[PDB]
């Protein structure tokens, strides 16, 4: 019928004016009249029967007064078996070049999170192979993990070795979500994925959907691509059942592209320019991701950190969301120890003595002590050499050197830029690892047999031979 | 009474009800939008006052302009259509109060979310009221116990302060405030009603699987038939987020005007602070410093004031405030933290560094203060509490010494090591309380000297062992030091000649 | 042990320039934040 | 009427307190003492221990 | 002689106590089920009338 | 006959509605329908009949047309021996639930200061009974005394020993303003007061006025309720010759209250958030502070510091306006020491050897070269030690820690907390006792008894107790 015209266009945002019967807040309006269908989300009613969305695809080539059609009703995207193992767009559209996708019934994108009777704890570990992961801040299945790192640090790369660690071997579905990141990571994630036999075009396998909010797309798209994922999850969720492993990239530019647009809706500033909805609609997002009766949602979540700024708002306020949390340091990178993951601000809600095995807690907190400690005197080793240091403290320094070193192992994904082949740790190695080197087991041998290895006896080796050579 | 007594008397309840309904303006909406609705007409209504939409939900007119009025949407605002219908219904915000309130889960504006059933209930409170004068007040003079040894040594909370568990992020900020419901509840067993706590925590911006675990938690230790769980999670709008702190406030309230005492533990305030500050920059009002609204100060401070100890005239109730503020960096030169230090008593500084390094709770004893001071402890509890602090305190300085080295005095070895079994002594587990009476046996045996024998690794052993071996063969002696209070010097005699004895008999490593 | 302790001062004193002058570039760059976060305030309450 | 109409406890409901009081018993008499353990370890003690009920 | 006279004395008292307790604990837990079968009873009735509104 | 009406209540804003003859600046209004009495402070006139004003009450339950009433004066609050003894409110309602307040005549909170001609400024020490002030912060009797301090640092238990010490004991009256603090502190001195008998029922009796602003008081109150206090000590002043003692509490909550209005009235944030009229609205209040050729005022005003930071513009302001300070530092309390008064940033007017005795100045200057010498060493003994120091060095550290410790002082009011009685030193006493120890009296004995002392003499007692009892 076409009851609404654009009123304005001012980038990303678009007024509607419309006759009568507004659509309701976050319906989908399409545009007449233009090429590479433009859908906008109703926002607002500025009254007079104007009506402010937000714009999906590029606005570039829009006219004022141009008619709008009211579909009334919020973005659907298609759900089901069909999305398995094919890539859809924010808005549901497939850019696979698969054609159209098989889905038994389209739900909305905007739902009210599960409410407080439907919830479940679901406190069951869950192993990654990852000793240094495994031991400060284990991840446990069907709870939020968040992934923090600035620029350049090994988000990705991390993301990629959960994958292949976790999601092949995974039994349910999953779920892949890229918000506002490179494209070649998508086309190569793909292929990767094709190869790795995890997916495949024939029906009845690739047990693990794509979703794709790369930079390329402009404001808006990217922050509600997040939805549409999401959207796929809570179906193998409540109506399959199963388990399913949520893969979120990067999700600061969900909450950067909602401050992008603030502004242009007439929102007055955060304190740091951020939007007033920020927890609010952040909260919205992050409560809805959480396991239920129905079935559990293990959502990793990387959280890029601005300008390496913890204290910005959208990162601090994501903290309070997530159970697993594994903070990047680039302080570890330039030293080369990979995966650079900071133990003292790694927090997880999985480590305490009850959940986990006693010697498991006694372990962990055996390294963060001594780590800690050593970390207290960082400042005047600078200064001044460790010679003048006494005993005590330098055996507190020597050791955490070791560990420090034996953190640091190959991964399967990275395996072309180190050149090494990666190592899969399991739990009881990585504890068993641990707890001979704090007694004193590997001391003998040089920091430098620890680096970059999989269990202790492989050090063990490479140390002895340094000292069979020589 | 018997079954057909009361059945009559339901029956002849129910026939008494009566419901009038009077003529109640309504006005249209303007425009709508992140939860603003601005109403055209709508004249002669109250600021605050309860406004109800078409859908059903519930708004508070806040803005009262001569163009418009300015409403929040108290939920939802999905359903929301420019020209809807807004109705006013004549009352300020208010929720329901009682004793029915223990034992279930209600959001900020009070309805039950547990689903086992309505709530039964009659009386209702308004969320916003004055605080009490200078006169109703009273001097606090009364401890409650939160079951851990290093905050009721040294930070003794008496009931009618207000305490600030003031840390960052997974320093245990969340882990004191339980420790703290489940000492209460065997008070709550035994028939001492001047001695039970109600407990109240309100839940501001979290996740549901979290407070979800929290209460599973409360029952599996039976300690939520005297706990009251107001949730505002971050879903909910940021209305509901500002207005939790003071509905839940309002359910304390109760128990304090009728005489009892009530707990209420307000969770991070600042995650309150951006709701208000989201809540007030949707309203085009001018901002503050840090985007703030300007009154920021007057939310906290009206928050936290009515707290307070009622006189015995008023029935001698309690109010007893735990507000939580979580720091980004450990700064606590911020704006929000600077100030609720300032409208608070006391403040617990939590640190990330001593929470690594073993010392759990993580106190940071330096800085920890409380107003009340030993006015608040029992009489066995200042006197050892006194000279405990001196023994700490001495210990802080030394630890650089430590680090130097190359000599040791033998008056110094001994403050030294005397120090590090207190800091030992002082640390506990999770989900762990104590009894105060036997808190004072332990912290007792560590400030004469006599930890000093064993090795420190057995001395959080010592502990259980020590205790367990008390309350068994020593049972008269826990009684007089719990019903009078007071640590006798008979007591003195025979614990001082016990605690050197039973470190000889029980299996520890003597070389110190 | 004088000759040593003279080596020792001098490259002590050496990493302690170095550390200081690294915090002191940390310190321009918080100043240029400081005025911008500060300005910006100012700016939004202006505006309205 | 009322007497048992005010208060229908069943057989099952009432089979749960005699449970409780049973359990008691058990709970009363098997209880053991609690003293050094690596150090009662005589061939006297441990009989009776086995056989306290 | 004084070891074991005095243990026979305060275990004579520990198992009084043990007596009164259950004796105590069986008639409170009773009266519990009781208030729960008369609540449960005007609870129907409360749901009988419920009932009779949908019709 | 109400001509004004309620138009536009936002927060504590009130905007008035009148037909005619709007009323002055500064005036006070009655709303008329109000559960409890509402008084409105015109603010600004906005044209067109338009009034902008802060309510004093909480603005729940107000209506739009609600009608307001004109007093055509600001608000008058009641003067005279009737409110001695009494709490009141900002507008002068008893709070204390004692009956109505009897005053001979109201007198208006706002006023113009007293002339520059009839100033008649004087010194006179002041003996506070406390060493560290009268030695090296002397205050003088009709001047302005300021009490710089942070969050808990005691600057709230040194202003009830300042009363206890110098209010009982004074021909004059004495007024309390205590604003924007918390109320338990105002019970707490109530109760105080009446248990020293400052203040009593019995009417003739309790010289001495208390005034009430704590945080319970909404904005707008909080920053009006001082100016009550003020006009109660200006009316003592006036009409009798008579010394009046003004014990203001924490005044920077005044100049917060401002900021957190200025905003809503349509100011312009400030460099801190506060409001553009700082400096003009602390002047009126400080210029009306002040001796005067009828009578004089000692007011003795607490300056809270936010986070310690002394540059914040509320406070810095303030120093020009003071003419004795006592900064207190958060270092010394960790120390134990009390009163934590900065001996370095305190300063006082009269410090001048030609206003005090040369002997007095000398002494003074003797400590403050004594601690600052004894700072400076701090450096060098921190890698070093007091060992490696020379015999000059040796020496000046040790007295300067003695000093130092001497300085504490145990007051009445801090024996709920310590558990030694109070106890007052006498200027001679005072100066006599440090000359000796810049003289080397107690080098000998240890540094241990001169802590918590009142004078040397009981220092020397307690040295030589302790000898005989080992
Ligand atoms: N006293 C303690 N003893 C043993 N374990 C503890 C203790 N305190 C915290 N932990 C562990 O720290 C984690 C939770 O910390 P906690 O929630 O108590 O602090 P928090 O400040 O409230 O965190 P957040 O700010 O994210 O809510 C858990 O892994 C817990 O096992
Ligand atoms: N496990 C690793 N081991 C060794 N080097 C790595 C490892 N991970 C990353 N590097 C390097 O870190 C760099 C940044 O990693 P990346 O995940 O791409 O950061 P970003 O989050 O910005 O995408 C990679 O280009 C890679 O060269
Ligand atoms: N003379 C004192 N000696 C030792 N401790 C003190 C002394 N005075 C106060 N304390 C402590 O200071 C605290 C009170 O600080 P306060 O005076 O109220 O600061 P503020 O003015 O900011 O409110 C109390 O916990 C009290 O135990
Ligand atoms: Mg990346
Ligand atoms: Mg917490
Ligand atoms: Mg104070």
């Amino acid at each position: 019928k076409a009851n609404g015209q654009v009123s304005q266009v001012i980038g990303a945002v678009v007024d509607v004016q419309f006759e009568g019967e507004l659509p309701q807040i976050l319906n989908a309006l399409e545009v007449q009249g233009t090429q590479h269908r433009l859908v906008l989300e109703v926002a607002q009613h500025l009254g007079d029967s104007r009506v402010r969305t937000i714009a999906m695809d590029s606005t570039e080539g829009l006219v004022r007064g141009q008619p709008v059609v009211d579909t009334g009703l919020p973005i659907s995207v298609p759900v089901g078996p069909g999305t398995l193992g094919r890539i859809m767009n924010v808005i549901g559209e497939p850019i696979d070049q698969r054609g159209p996708i098989k889905a038994a019934k389209l739900y909305p994108i905007h739902r009210d999170a599960p409410s407080f009777t439907d919830q479940a704890t679901s406190a069951e570990i869950l192993v990654t192979g990852i000793k240094v992961v495994d031991l400060l801040a284990p991840y446990a299945r069907g709870g939020k993990i968040g992934l923090f790192g600035g620029a350049g640090v090994g988000k990705t790369v991390l993301i990629q070795e959960l994958i292949n660690n976790v999601a092949k071997h995974h039994g349910g579905y999953s779920v892949f979500a890229g918000v506002g990141e490179r494209t070649r990571e998508g086309n190569d994630l793909y292929h990767e994925m094709m190869d790795s036999k995890v997916i495949s075009v024939k029906e009845g396998e690739s047990r693990c959907a794509l979703i794709f909010g790369q930079m390329n797309e402009p404001p808006g798209a990217r922050a509600r691509v997040g939805l549409t994922g999401l959207t796929v999850a809570e179906y193998f969720r409540d109506e399959e059942g199963k388990d399913v492993l949520l893969f979120v990239d990067n999700i600061f530019r969900f909450t950067q592209a909602c401050s992008e647009v603030s502004a242009l809706l007439g929102r007055i500033p955060s304190a740091v320019g951020y939007q007033p909805t920020l927890a609010t609609d952040l909260g919205a997002l992050q409560e809805r991701i959480t396991t239920t009766q129905k079935g559990s949602i293990t959502s990793v979540q990387a959280i890029y950190v601005p300008a390496d700024d913890l204290t910005d708002p959208a990162p601090a306020t994501t903290f309070a969301h997530l159970d697993a949390t594994t903070v990047l340091n680039r302080g570890l990178t330039e030293l080369g120890i990979y995966p650079a993951v900071d133990p003292l601000d790694s927090t997880s809600r999985m480590l305490d003595p009850i959940t986990i095995g006693e010697e498991h807690y006694t372990v962990a907190r055996g390294v963060q002590k001594l780590l800690q400690d050593y970390k207290s005197l960082q400042d005047i080793i600078a200064i001044l050499g460790v010679d003048d240091l006494s005993e005590e403290d330098k055996l507190v320094v020597a050791r955490a050197r070791k560990v420090q070193k034996f953190l640091s192992q190959p991964f399967f994904m990275s395996e072309v830029f180190s050149g090494i082949p990666g190592r899969f740790v399991n739990l009881k190695q990585n504890i068993a690892s641990f707890k001979a080197l704090l007694e004193g087991a590997g001391d003998e041998y040089p920091e430098s047999c620890f680096y970059m290895k999989g269990d202790l006896e492989e050090s063990l080796a490479a140390g002895r031979a340094d000292a069979l050579k020589s | 009474l018997s079954t057909g007594e009361a059945s009559v008397v339901l029956a002849e309840k129910i026939k008494g009800i009566t419901q009038q309904n009077d003529i109640t303006e309504y006005g249209t909406v303007i425009s709508i939008g992140d939860g603003i609705a601005r109403v055209f007409g709508l004249t002669k209504v109250q600021a605050g006052e309860m406004v109800e939409f078409k859908s059903g939900i519930r708004g508070m007119a806040l803005n009262l302009e001569t163009d418009n009025v300015g409403v929040v949407v108290l939920g939802n605002d999905r359903d929301i259509k420019e020209g809807d219908v807004v109705k006013r219904t004549g009352a300020i915000v208010d929720v329901p109060i009682g004793e029915a309130m223990c034992g279930r889960v209600f959001d900020a504006l009070g309805n039950p979310i547990d689903g086992l059933g309505p709530l039964k209930t009659t009386q209702r409170a308004r969320v916003e009221i004055k605080a009490p004068g200078i006169i109703p007040r009273q001097s606090v003079r009364q401890p409650m116990q939160t079951g851990i040894k290093c905050v009721d040594s040294l930070v003794p909370i008496g009931r009618g302060q207000r305490e600030l568990i003031i840390g960052d992020r997974q320093t245990g900020k969340t882990a004191i405030a339980i420790d703290t419901i489940l000492n209460q509840k065997e008070a709550f067993n035994t028939g001492d009603v001047k001695k039970q706590l109600y407990c109240i925590y309100v839940a501001v911006g979290q996740k549901r699987s979290t407070i979800a675990n929290l209460v599973s938690i409360l029952k599996q230790h039976d300690c939520m038939k005297f706990t009251i769980v107001v949730c505002a999670t971050a879903s909910d709008a940021a209305p509901l987020q500002f207005l939790a702190p003071y509905s839940g406030c309002a359910i304390g309230e109760f128990f304090r005007d009728n005489g009892k005492h009530a707990l209420i533990i307000y969770d991070d305030l600042s995650k309150q602070a951006v709701a208000y500050r989201q809540m007030s920059l949707l309203l085009r009002r001018p901002p503050g410093r840090e985007a703030y609204p300007g009154d920021v100060f007057y939310l906290h401070s009206r928050l936290l004031e009515r707290a307070a100890k009622m006189n015995d005239s008023l029935g001698g109730g309690s109010l007893t405030a735990l507000p939580v503020i979580e720091t980004q960096a450990g700064d606590v030169s911020a704006y929000i933290p600077t100030n609720v230090i300032s409208i608070t008593d006391g403040q617990i500084f939590l640190e990330t560094e001593l929470f690594y390094k073993g010392i759990r709770p993580a106190i940071n004893v330096g800085l920890s203060v409380s107003r009340v001071g030993s006015a608040a402890q029992i009489k066995a509890m200042k006197k050892i509490a006194g000279n405990l602090k001196l023994t700490l305190a001495t210990y802080r300085e030394l630890a650089a010494f430590s680090q130097f080295g190359s000599d040791l005095d033998a008056k110094t070895q001994q403050q030294l090591n005397t120090g590090e079994r207190l800091v030992e002594m002082l640390k506990q587990n999770q989900y762990t309380p104590m009894k105060v009476e036997e808190q004072v046996c332990i912290i007792f045996a560590g400030v004469k000297g006599f930890l000093d024998a064993l090795v420190t690794s057995e001395v959080l052993k010592f502990e259980k062992k020590f205790l367990e071996h008390v309350r068994t063969n020593h049972s008269a002696l826990l009684k007089r030091i719990r019903d009078s209070g007071d640590l006798s010097e008979v007591d003195t005699n025979e614990l001082n000649t016990i605690i050197p004895l039973f470190i000889q008999e029980g299996g520890f490593k003597l070389k110190a | 042990e004088q000759a040593s302790r003279m080596n020792a001062m001098e490259n002590a004193s050496k990493n302690a320039g170095e550390i200081l002058s690294k915090l002191t570039l940390d310190y321009n760059k918080a100043r240029q934040a400081k005025i911008t976060m500060e300005l910006i305030e100012i700016i939004s309450g202006a505006s309205i | 009427q009322e007497q048992a109409n005010l208060i229908g406890l069943t057989a099952e409901q009432l089979k749960s307190i005699k449970e409780n009081d049973v359990r008691a018993r058990k709970e009363f008499l098997e209880s053991q003492p609690k003293l050094d353990n690596n150090l009662k370890n005589i061939e006297s003690v441990k009989k009776i221990l086995a056989t306290w009920g | 002689a004084d070891s074991i006279n005095n243990f026979l004395a305060n275990e004579y008292l520990r198992l009084q106590s043990h007596i009164t307790s259950r004796a105590l604990n069986i008639l409170k837990q009773a009266q519990a089920y009781e208030t729960m079968n008369q609540a449960a009873l005007l609870q129907k009735l409360i749901d009988d009338a419920t009932s009779a509104i949908d019709n």
